[PDB]
């Protein structure tokens, strides 16, 4: 069975860096394609990144551009996401997402409500104490 | 050599295969399209305007379209998305007003534009909602720079064709967002099949029009790839 | 010593050539499991360039020979006969393909039900049928005639200046001044067509710097280099076939013009093959 | 909230140490003393022309002769495989379907897709013209597959998550299954027509009860969206194909799969597969524009039945096995025995 | 919400689990006879003389 | 001395 498990968030200061993991088992890590999806609160499905089968395609979203750096490690099977200089806007469930296919640059099933091959997520929260 | 019933049965098999040559040859007249957007897009108002599963039929110099508006599945496209695969055109509708929700839509374009079933399908795509737009932009509220890090670093290019009276600002930022959705066409695709970018101002008349000559280049285009012109 | 090796030797590449460009255009087709409208008239141009380069050492070797005639009579009238359908067909299926890819490309809905694969196999047929039926008048006159010297040679029974000029302008139209003007036309009408369009695309294709639709004149290069290799291969001898209309006594040089133009009027069926085959869009991967 | 996910995750730990317990032997190391197939050689027989579009799905009628085709264009042809003789031709109402099926009986034809009613056509009619019987409505999502239990009974599958069970008569889903996640593709009817099993595009296929209506067994084994499902001949295993390239073999008295047929060069996605008279082969179609069978026994390509050049979508066993039919997005059917 | 969803998921699950789930061999077994049982009666396993299949040419 | 008509000869027309 397929399943993505999300690893790291909690509560973080405004401007502080922290570093999550996703596990991924039940398939090969390296002939899928990997993305990442944010859910901000009272707000849909948004894309964040994506990474190649190699690596060599590195893309992110406007919002998060230049901030997030973002890593692959298909010898353990496991996703890494470095995000540092976070914004209180920022705070949101982050969801280890599979694209349907293998060997396909398209996917469609990236931002879905109901999309089988993504992980339960991990809630991340930015605010002042 | 042959009985009663085998003629028979020859007969009527020829007058299927006449019929459906008929058939066939009716359905070769017309031109399918496929319409497909976000929900703020407004492919409903465009629709209506053109004729003024969901269908719109619409003829333009005696030549007709046919629109097809899924709007009847799940959120997922992954599967029924595959039986259009052999559409004249594909038309996408953007809310380029919606600064938001752009990203999403470039993320869909990208999805369509690379998917492995509809890489010999060109894709029409009207930017809608110009005024709203234009309006946006001259309101010194909200700026692109804050959602798409580059439109600083952004100047018009001397090939554009603004209409007659505009501001700079207004034309820069629709330059912008057509940049970046040829940027995204143009990355995959090898020419196989080509982007027609358009403005709509949610009151045009003219995009009957726009869908004619875009349905026509197209039909260009593959006919100079079956003659092997092209 | 030239005259009896160096000039023959042209014939034979000509016929080399054409025969391994049609049977390598045919083979393609035939083998090919997706056979579309520009391919049926392709292969059925091959076809008839095949037949029409079969057929000509047969009439050749007599120019080569000096006159003398091997073959026979009957022979004489069956090759004079089939290359003359031959001639017709070739003109036909150049003419017809001409304005099919013409209503393909500037009128995709005017002509739909013509342009069906089941219509354009017929539409092959009947003309094929049309030129052997055209050629009705060569059996008749087509006959092996003696002359001073002995040597006789596949000739026509035509004398009188009236019957010469009537077959001499049959001819001459129905192979090369009907056609052309209509290839042409056909011609003109794709690429301003082909021009207007990139014009009007401007708009939507300017913006970004993108592919330049790949420019007018490369994308209509095969056209324009099948009318070039037309034109130098039938307008010499159909010239000088007028120009003999009122000629007596003909001269050494104004013979060897005459053979010349001859051998040259199979050029065309050779280069063909070559044009679909290296000048096309990349259809070598199809072999 | 999070008690339940434990426990649920303590299940499915449960249920996979009961499974790998009970799988002391592999059928591939069992079956390695089983002498090889061979080379099996299909040649066309028939083809069947006429259809103006992109094919997506067939059946095979009981008598194996007779056979349904579904196309694009909204053409429902009914062919005559000995003859080459098209018997019907039926006008839908959407041209966008993606499924059929015959009546056991063969008296009546089933199709739908896009516009998510299942239509049934009556072949028998009184002045001898087919019309529609009655048209199912009920599902929220494109029809994707549908199967005859009768002639007053249809099983259904949609993209809507849930599979149904409809009375032609009456019109209204007498059983409806909703276990699925998302998107199930196509369903299989057991020999005995007491079960039946549905692959989604979830990677799992689940095991349905007709009269109960709960799901009984459920098999997670693949990595992508499954499209392709067939019931074993004997009626205990099922075959199922995804886009991983891959078929896997699963059982329902031992809850485990079997094997998988898969090869290095194959990267291509599988439309349909169908199993053989006695089961040894496994015919499954590709993207690739091919269809290759396979070995159930020893996960050994037998042979590659090359004769559609675009992507194949259907594929069907007669019942008495005697030919395969091969549908294309090329609107060509090929008949290979 | 999902509690209401959690419960009929994890009774699926434990109606799952209360199965017999025999031993691999057994089936393999099974399905080997299965086969044999029925390979002489298999046309496309075991190709037919040109005598007895409709499908002649 | 032969004249020429369509790839092959024509008696000539003296006077």
């Amino acid at each position: 069975q397929v399943q993505l498990q999300e690893s790291g968030g909690g509560l973080v200061q405004p401007g502080g860096s922290l570093r999550l993991s996703c596990a991924a088992s039940g398939f090969t890590f390296s002939n899928y394609k990997m993305n990442w999806v944010r859910q901000a609160p009272g707000k849909g499905l948004e894309w964040v990144s994506d990474i190649s089968q190699s690596g060599a395609s590195i893309s992110y979203t406007g919002s998060v551009k230049g901030r997030f750096t973002i890593s692959r490690d298909n010898a353990k099977n496991t996703l890494y996401l470095q995000m540092n200089s976070l914004k209180p806007e920022d705070t949101a469930v982050y969801y280890c997402a599979r694209c349907p296919a293998p060997f396909t640059r398209d996917c469609f099933d990236v931002t879905s409500t109901t999309y089988a091959y993504r992980g339960q997520g991990t809630q991340v929260t930015v605010s002042s104490h | 050599t042959v009985s009663a019933e085998d003629k028979a049965a020859a007969e009527r098999s020829k007058m299927i295969d006449k019929n459906l040559r008929e058939d066939g040859e009716k359905a070769r007249r017309t031109l399918r399209l496929l319409l497909l957007g976000a929900d703020n897009s407004g492919k409903s108002t465009i629709v209506k305007q053109m004729r003024i599963i969901f269908e719109t039929k619409f003829q333009v110099d005696k030549v007709n379209f046919h629109m097809f508006d899924v709007g009847g599945q799940r959120d997922e496209r992954r599967k029924w998305i595959q039986c259009f695969n052999d559409v004249t055109a594909i038309i996408f509708v953007v809310d380029s007003s919606d600064y938001n929700r752009l990203q999403e839509a470039l993320n869909d374009f990208k999805s369509i534009w690379n998917n492995r079933w509809l890489r010999t399908i060109s894709v029409i795509l009207f930017l809608n909602k110009q005024d709203l737009l234009a309006e946006k932009v001259l309101a010194g509220k909200s700026k692109i720079e804050d959602y798409f890090p580059e439109f600083a670093r952004y100047t018009t290019p001397e090939d554009a064709t603004p209409e007659p009276g505009e501001d700079p600002r207004v034309t820069r930022a629709k330059y912008f967002i057509r940049k970046e959705f040829v940027d995204i066409s143009t990355a995959s695709g090898d020419g196989r099949h080509i982007c027609y970018p358009h403005f709509t101002c949610a009151v045009d008349t003219e995009n009957a029009r726009r869908i004619f000559n875009d349905c026509k280049d197209i039909i260009l285009q593959m006919n100079l790839r079956e003659y092997n012109l092209v | 010593v030239v005259d009896t090796v160096i000039l023959p030797s042209m014939i034979g590449i000509i016929c080399s050539t054409g025969l391994v460009g049609n049977i390598l255009i045919v083979f393609t087709i035939i083998r090919s499991r997706k056979k579309t409208v520009p391919d049926i008239y392709i292969c059925n141009l091959a076809v008839a360039d095949l037949v029409h380069i079969v057929g000509m050492p047969f009439l050749i070797h007599q120019w080569a020979r000096g006159g003398e005639w091997v073959f026979g009579g009957p022979l004489c009238t069956i090759i004079t006969s089939l290359d003359t359908c031959n001639q017709f067909a070739c003109s036909a299926i150049m003419t017809v393909m001409s304005v099919d890819r013409y209503f393909a490309l500037v009128q995709p809905f005017r002509l739909t039900r013509w342009r069906t694969r089941y219509k354009t196999i017929r539409i092959n047929l009947g003309l094929w049928a049309a030129s052997f039926i055209l050629a009705l008048p060569v059996w008749v006159y087509s006959k092996v005639i003696k002359f001073k010297d002995g040597v006789e040679s596949c000739a026509f029974d035509l004398t009188s200046p009236d019957d010469v000029l009537w077959y001499t302008l049959y001819l001459t139209i129905t192979t090369f001044f009907f056609p052309l003007p209509l290839i042409l036309v056909c011609y003109i009408l794709i690429l301003c067509y082909t021009w207007e369009m990139y014009q009007q695309n401007k708009d939507a294709r300017c913006c970004n710097p993108s592919v330049p639709k790949q420019r007018v004149m490369k994308l209509t290069k095969m056209v324009l280099v099948y009318v070039v290799v037309f034109i130098l291969s039938a307008a010499p001898y159909h010239v000088i076939q007028l120009v003999n209309l009122q000629m007596e006594q003909p001269t050494l040089a104004f013979y060897v013009g005459y053979y010349l133009s001859i051998c040259l009027s199979y050029a065309s069926s050779s280069i063909n093959p070559f044009l679909y085959i290296l000048l096309s869009g990349n259809f070598q991967k199809r072999l | 909230l999070d008690q339940l996910r434990q426990e649920a995750e303590q299940l499915k730990n449960q249920i996979r140490d009961a499974r790998k317990a009970c799988a002391d032997a592999t059928l591939s190391q069992i079956t390695n003393n089983i002498d090889p197939v061979g080379r099996i050689q299909m040649r066309t027989r028939r083809t069947l022309r006429g259809h103006l579009a992109k094919i997506y799905a067939m059946h095979w009628g009981t008598d194996s002769r007779l056979l349904v085709s579904a196309s694009q264009d909204g053409k429902l042809i009914i062919w005559d495989s000995y003859t080459t003789n098209k018997v019907h031709a039926i006008p839908l109402r959407s041209s966008w379907v993606m499924t059929c099926a015959y009546a056991p009986s063969g008296n009546y034809v089933a199709c739908g897709g896009l516009d998510n009613i299942c239509s049934i056509y009556n072949l028998k009619t009184r002045e001898g013209n087919v019309r529609v019987s009655r048209e199912l409505a009920g599902h929220t999502g494109y029809l994707s597959c549908c199967r005859f239990l009768d002639d007053n009974q249809i099983v259904t599958s949609s993209g809507d998550t849930t599979c149904a069970l409809w009375d032609i008569e009456t019109g209204q889903q007498t059983t409806t299954f909703t276990g699925h996640t998302g998107d199930v593709m196509s369903l299989s009817l057991a020999p005995d027509t007491r079960l039946f099993v549905s692959g989604a595009c979830d990677a799992s296929a689940k095991l349905w009860d007709v009269r109960e209506g709960m799901c009984r067994q459920t098999f997670t084994g693949h990595e992508s969206d499954i499209n392709a499902i067939c019931f074993f001949p004997n009626g205990n295993a099922f075959a199922t194909g995804s886009d991983d390239a891959t078929c896997r073999l699963f059982d329902l008295r031992a809850d485990q799969e079997l094997m998988t047929y898969s090869h290095d060069n194959i990267i291509c996605g599988i439309t349909s597969v169908s199993f053989s008279k006695s089961g040894r082969l496994l015919l499954a179609g590709y993207d690739d524009f091919n269809c290759n069978v396979w070995d159930a026994l020893k996960a050994d390509r037998a042979g590659v039945l090359a004769g559609h050049d675009n992507r194949v979508s259907c594929l069907g066993v007669t019942d008495d096995g005697m030919a395969v039919a091969t549908g294309s997005w090329d609107s060509f059917l090929k008949i290979w025995n | 919400a999902s509690i209401a969803q959690a419960r009929k998921l994890v009774e699926q699950l434990k109606m799952e689990a209360n199965i017999d789930r025999i031993k691999v061999s057994k089936a393999a077994a099974d399905l080997m006879a299965y086969c044999e049982a029925h390979a002489k009666e298999d046309p496309l396993l075991t190709p037919v003389p040109a005598s007895e299949n409709p499908f002649r040419e | 001395l032969r004249c020429m008509l369509g790839r092959v000869y024509r008696p000539c027309w003296q006077v």
